[PDB]
């Protein structure tokens, strides 16, 4: 039932499965390939208050894993590390042979805790989740993934860096983040926020001197007036 | 024959892969002296000509409620089959 | 107005360990900082430990690291507190307390706030616990 | 550690006589944050002061109190039959937080 | 061809499968919303239509045999891929 | 030298491996299958004296696994938990990807002790034991299975009970089974009961109450006279 | 007649334990019920635990809870008993005991026969063990 | 062809493999009655008729480069379909 | 790009990949065979001083196994226990499904430490460790193998003995072996000894009588003018 | 808990005299389940009598003893030189089995 | 000539351990015979326990079997010793020392030479370690 | 274990006049593999003879010794201010390697 698409040249088509089409050629399985694309290229919000609202979890239900052999570099790439309240981990540790998606421009990193009722973390509409060569259906702690879909198709004849943030009430509708600037100092994280907004606020930070400097914490609000980016 | 209904489509396709030539030196090829993972990829950019990757995004967009029920009734953990079992549908058809 | 509601009195053996419940409740966990405090009769008041929930973390007096440990689910509005290691000294009246965040610099992005813990303006009515056998 | 040590350990005063509390720091409070409170035997301490001089909400006016350094005082202008309690002053400007001994207001 | 030769035969096949449709709601196929493991399998009766059923029985019991020397000769801890090997066999036999 | 089946229709015949028999068609590898029968469809006895008979210790022989995708309903399921004297295990945890057998009437759940010379329990006639889509070479610890076969043909163009026991010599020729009606409650376990038996006698026993209300307990045996079922 | 054999005299250091074994002969485990008893010197002879083996059960006397051990091994027709936290107060004969079911209530299903620690009717001969250093 | 280049050749060839005939006794495929591993093999010598094996050896000293960016390349740890592979490959240039 | 071999007869081509060859037949995928040959059979140096100079560690890069079905005799197996200064091991367990290579007349098996640098140890001249079925391409610890390589190939139409080393410095350039004899007794081992001498020399020295029958240990060293075999 | 005490501590009496051997429980005996037993030094006791009157396997008729409730006696008609034990009255009518101190007989 | 190099002065709490290095200098560790030695002040001078590094192997005195570890590592030239279960007891003087194997019997095969303890003629400065709190 | 004995405690003999060590051993020592080491406070012992009678590298003249069986003798023929240090005696012809007390040697 999985759908091939065919590529005569530049023109792609969708297989007819019942037709036998003289005029399809295949020469060797080396034109048969698996290639995975992001959900950030359909448009789909990728900040982290919005991103996590398309997870959540279940139980009773296996992982399941396919192969690719290429696909696209992200700009969002996730990595998560959520506990319970009680200090169990909500993730599974991954398998061996598993191993991050090797080109992301940012990763968002975000530790903490919350409700974790199922087994796994699934993906709400379906999309698996990309490692290095591998798209799962499930969540591994630990690991950097990027959301997306698998194609098949028949073809014709690094720097990187890391925003983290931590956050309360993962596994529910009602959730709290912080942006860590240092590991005294946060600031509020807001839905209008782009990786670009808060790297300069990291740099705006550390060159102001504006940290925490004693015991405590200090979380800074954004005055909403500033605009982002 | 394609929809092409997304919201959205990014037309331009920045893309990675392992399938390089791999041997240059007479050492690339030794796993002692070759790089390290992170270095075994490959990559560059495709334009969206004639609508070719609009196209895909949508393909890979459908393709997923098939995949998604085709791993449901299995019981490999990980499956790397599917390509060539297409390989021999298609033979079939044919032969 | 917030309120603390805390457990009733218990009684554990020397050796064990006991767990008092402290329940937020006449608003929410929000951004408040808790904190755990001990008074034996005849002594005065003395901080155990504390915890600010929206960050997940907990520390202790010196006195009670390894012994301490302070935990809190957003889902039940409660904070728990958790003493080993008891013998019959440790008899007191343990009680959960809550106060506010400190204002703190400004800056153009907006405002800071400050959160250590400070004064208690809202407290429970006190557990009392007694270690015996 | 900022050590408070509060005097004297009971005033006798007759009831609608002025009570004067003293505290003294080893070492100067930051930003003069000292607080004082007010305990009942059976009840946790109530909030009266923080900050040195800012008034806790729902205290009466008849409470006040100043300081700054290591020198704080805590005093109630008529001391009313309702509190003949036990007076704690806590200091939070470095931390840990520590605090006093306790005093105690007697009926004279 | 079959010998059928076994002391008893049970004639009726109550079998179970995953090969159901899935698709029916737009949801039934994501995981996070289906059906737990337990609930994926359709049912069905067969009769033993022209002798179909006890034949089948004597299929399998003659299969033993060649099926235990084909896993005693390999390496892999399970084996997915006999019915693929059938078809590369099918196939170059006629071509 | 695997025989496949062929259906014609309602007709079977095993193929011809060296023939070329143009008349054979595949348009598709779905009409290639694995189906697992049990082997309770050819009348072997099922009764939990009998059947671990047919079971035994080997050591020196690795296990294997085949898959396949249909199968039939059994009647009759069987569950180990059979440990050493001095408290070890017999048989080997499964290992991920092993589930229990999807439909069972009833499940002889059969917890005990016993000898456990070899690493694994193999079927002794060369039978598979069925797991969820699995057929494997050996049993596995805590997990329900049938007894069968496997096929392999070319197709034409739940409530359930369960029986627990308590055996004490499993591995050997003379061993000793239990009913378990109660924790303090057994009946002796004989050969010529059937499911439906003894299913029949907890009812009675529970309606009737003579059960072991005491510290000690109580094992029944049954009058030779009274028939089963 | 059914007879038990138990094994030879030991000395145990304080800290360790000890085993005994008591071999069924004379007749096998068959349904009996199984138990061992201690006896110090100038003491009466009391149950420690005992075991039944066609459950494959066994339990213990609350003095011995923790610190002894039974099993039975139908191939080779023994019970070995093991007593931990060996101290010189542990010095005793111990002793191995068999004895019948008493029959039960009776319905038209069948008899019934009940399992517990009774009466013993075949004793060992003991084996005195010896806790010192 | 096969350059043969190696700086010695052992012409002898002393080989084993599990591609046996397996049947004999009736119960000689049980696992629970048949050898234990290390018996399963059975073995044979073959001489350099031709050259065959001297071909043999520096065929199986040029494969390992192809062979080793092969798997470079993939995710699988353990990678037993390459024959199949093969198998398509050589029908599809056929057909 | 993995080349075939054709057997015609006893005629061996190198496949054509390109060009359709008609002449070329294949009727089933039995004659499609795996087959792996020892570097012993190219003439490489065996001995223990030699052969630990052809392989060395690695970080950053994960193994990989392919399967063979066929192979041939070892003359010269290894077999490593390898462990850090502190008591760390430098080689992985060997994960199940590893099995020792089948067919050694000797057995080299070597004890001892080293600095090991890296995750896996690997071959440096790419050749693959033979373990039973498996081709790896790094050291299992623990397990028999042989070093070798894999042909692909088309098809025409025991009592065994260990010899044991002892040694320091394992993953260096500067490194020593002994020959063990028995627990207090060694040989210094030289290039130029072969199993034969070995063996020769252990039962000269049982037979002599000349072992170490004290508390310490002793070592023999070899007189450079007595030849070995 | 049924606590089982015997008496007297011992029984003096010339070979060929009868023996009475008393024993009393705290509780009731269900089914009047209480053993006695024969123990000599360096031997296992052995079984005389069990559910209070019935006579244990090869003991010989000399042996006798009934008991109900609470109490339960033993006795034996002319007490031979051989039957001069430490006599042990236990109870299994109620887990866990419980049994007295014992007494001994002794020669006069 | 050959030296040997120790680390300076330690001190320890009672309970922990005391680790020791001894860097062989001035010759390399060839086949030498390493030992450690301990001289609590106005007592003789006591054998703890060595290592042969050739062999990777070490051995103790009995008073310490389970308290001292002797390892070593090639590449640094270096021989370490820890001393666990420390004491006040145990303030002293360590010194690690070297010494040459023996010549032993001759055959036709070659000459062997034999590994053990000896004498030392290669000492240390020697280690003061202090066990105090 | 072989235990050696030295003697006399202390020596006490001016500058320039012969000293004479002795050591006594429980047990023969086998093959004389006996050593005698110098030690000064606050140093490791030095290495003076081993084997009994083998001179140690670097050692004056003026050292010497004898020994066999369970009798060893340590000797300096004129005893230089330098050494007038503690003595030991070893045996390492039986493991474990044991020692003797020591022995001074002090200025008269
Ligand atoms: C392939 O491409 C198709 C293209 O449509 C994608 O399928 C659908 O995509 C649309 C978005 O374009 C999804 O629409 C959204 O559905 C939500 C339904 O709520 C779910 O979650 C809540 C809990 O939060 C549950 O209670 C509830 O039962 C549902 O499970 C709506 O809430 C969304 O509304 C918001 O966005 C819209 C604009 O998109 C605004 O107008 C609204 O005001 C609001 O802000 C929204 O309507 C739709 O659900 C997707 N279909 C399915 C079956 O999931 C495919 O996902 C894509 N394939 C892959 C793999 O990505
Ligand atoms: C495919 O279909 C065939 C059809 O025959 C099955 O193969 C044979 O099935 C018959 C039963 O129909 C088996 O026959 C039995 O063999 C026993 C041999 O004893 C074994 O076990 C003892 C230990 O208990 C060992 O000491 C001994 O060496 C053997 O290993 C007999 O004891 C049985 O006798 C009992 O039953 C018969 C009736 O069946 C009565 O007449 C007897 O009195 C007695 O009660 C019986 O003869 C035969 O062994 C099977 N063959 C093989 C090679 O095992 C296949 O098993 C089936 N395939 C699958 C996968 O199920
Ligand atoms: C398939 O068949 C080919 C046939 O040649 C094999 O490939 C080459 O084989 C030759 C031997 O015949 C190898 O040659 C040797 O290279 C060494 C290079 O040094 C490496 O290691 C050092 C560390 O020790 C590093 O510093 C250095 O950078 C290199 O990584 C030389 O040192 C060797 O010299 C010694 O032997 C020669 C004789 O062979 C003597 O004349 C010298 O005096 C000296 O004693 C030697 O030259 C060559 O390296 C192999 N090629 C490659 C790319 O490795 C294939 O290996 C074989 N395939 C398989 C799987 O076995
Ligand atoms: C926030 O700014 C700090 C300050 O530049 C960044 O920390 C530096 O990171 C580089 C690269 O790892 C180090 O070489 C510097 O030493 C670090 N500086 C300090 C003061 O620690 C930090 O990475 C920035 N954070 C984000 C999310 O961009
Ligand atoms: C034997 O009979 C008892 C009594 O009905 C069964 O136990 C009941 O099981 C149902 C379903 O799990 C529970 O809802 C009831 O509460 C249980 N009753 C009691 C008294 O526990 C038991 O399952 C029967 N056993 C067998 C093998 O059929
Ligand atoms: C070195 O010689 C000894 C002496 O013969 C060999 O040890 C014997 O091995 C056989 C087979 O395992 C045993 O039956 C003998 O009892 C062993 N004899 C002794 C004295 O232990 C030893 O295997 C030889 N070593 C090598 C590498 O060949
Ligand atoms: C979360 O869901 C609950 C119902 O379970 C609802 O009452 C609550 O308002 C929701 N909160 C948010 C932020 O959507
Ligand atoms: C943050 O943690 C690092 C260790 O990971 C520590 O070195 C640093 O001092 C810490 N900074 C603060 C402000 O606590
Ligand atoms: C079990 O096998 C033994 C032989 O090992 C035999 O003596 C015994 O009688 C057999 N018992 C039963 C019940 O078959
Ligand atoms: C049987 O075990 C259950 C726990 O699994 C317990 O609740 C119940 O009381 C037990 N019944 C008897 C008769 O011991
Ligand atoms: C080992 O390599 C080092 C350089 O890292 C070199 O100095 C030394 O001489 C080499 N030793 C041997 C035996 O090759
Ligand atoms: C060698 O080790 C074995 C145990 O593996 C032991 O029995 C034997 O006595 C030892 N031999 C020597 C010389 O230590």
């Amino acid at each position: 039932s999985i759908p091939l698409g065919v590529i005569h040249n530049s023109t792609l088509q969708v297989s007819d499965v019942d037709k036998l089409v003289c005029r399809d050629k295949l020469s060797s399985t080396n034109q048969l390939r698996s290639v995975g694309l992001n959900l950030e290229g359909n448009g789909v919000a990728t900040d982290v208050p919005s991103v996590t609202k398309r997870w959540g979890f279940r139980s009773g239900v296996p992982p399941k894993v396919v192969n690719y052999e290429a696909g696209e570099w992200a700009e969002n790439c996730y990595n998560l590390e959520i506990k319970k309240p009680d200090g169990s981990e909500c993730l599974p540790a991954a398998p061996d042979g598993i191993r991050g998606f090797p080109r992301c421009r940012y990763v968002h990193k975000v530790s903490g805790t919350g409700p974790c009722a199922g087994d796994f973390a699934f993906h709400k509409e379906g999309a698996f989740f990309l490692y290095d060569r591998l798209a799962s259906t499930v969540i591994y702690r630990g690991t950097t993934f990027a959301e997306g879909v698998v194609a098949f198709l028949i073809l014709p004849q690094y720097y990187s860096t890391t925003i983290r943030y931590q956050a309360t009430g993962f596994g529910t509708n009602e959730t709290e983040y912080l942006f860590e600037v240092d590991n005294l100092t946060y600031v509020q994280l807001e839905s209008r926020f782009t990786p670009q907004f808060l790297l300069q606020l990291n740099e705006t930070i550390y060159a102001s001197g504006k940290r925490s400097n004693t015991t405590g914490k200090l979380i800074w609000k954004v005055n909403p007036e500033i605009d982002t980016t | 024959v394609i929809v092409n209904a997304q919201p959205k489509c990014n037309p331009n396709l920045h893309y990675w892969t392992t399938q390089d030539e791999g041997a240059a030196i007479g050492l690339a090829w030794i796993p002692y002296f070759g790089p390290a993972a992170e270095g075994i990829y490959t990559e560059g950019l495709m334009h969206n000509q004639d609508g070719l990757i609009c196209g895909l995004r949508q393909l890979a967009n459908e393709t997923t409620q098939a995949l998604q029920l085709f791993l449901r009734a299995t019981t490999e953990l990980r499956t790397f089959s599917i390509l060539n079992r297409k390989a021999i549908d298609f033979l079939l058809q044919r032969w | 107005q917030v309120q603390l509601v805390q457990s009733g009195a218990e009684v554990k053996k020397p050796g064990s360990s006991v767990k008092v419940s402290c329940k937020a409740s006449g608003g929410t966990f929000s951004r408040d900082i808790f904190s755990w405090v001990r008074q034996a009769p005849g002594q005065g008041l003395e901080w155990m430990g504390g915890i600010i929930p929206i960050f997940g973390t907990a520390n202790y007096a010196q006195k009670f690291q390894g012994r301490v440990t302070i935990t809190a689910d957003k889902s039940t509005s409660t904070v728990f507190m958790e003493l080993s290691g008891l013998r019959s000294e440790d008899t007191a009246v343990y009680f959960c307390a809550r106060g506010p965040p400190l204002r703190g610099e400004r800056s153009w992005f907006g405002e800071s706030e400050k959160y250590d813990y400070f004064y208690m303006d809202v407290w429970g009515k006190g557990t009392t616990v007694t270690v015996s056998s | 550690q900022i050590v408070l040590t509060q005097s004297p350990g009971t005033l006798s005063l007759s009831p609608g006589e002025r009570a004067t509390l003293s505290c003294r720091a080893s070492q100067s409070v930051s930003n003069s944050y000292l607080a004082w409170y007010q305990q009942k035997p059976g009840q946790a301490p109530r909030l009266l002061i923080y900050g040195a001089s800012s008034r806790a909400t729902g205290i009466p006016d008849r409470f006040s109190g100043s300081g700054s350094g290591t020198d704080f005082t805590l005093s109630i202008s008529r001391l009313e039959p309702e509190d003949f309690a036990v007076y704690y002053c806590q200091q939070y400007g470095t931390s840990p937080c520590t605090f006093g001994q306790g005093t105690k207001l007697e009926i004279k």
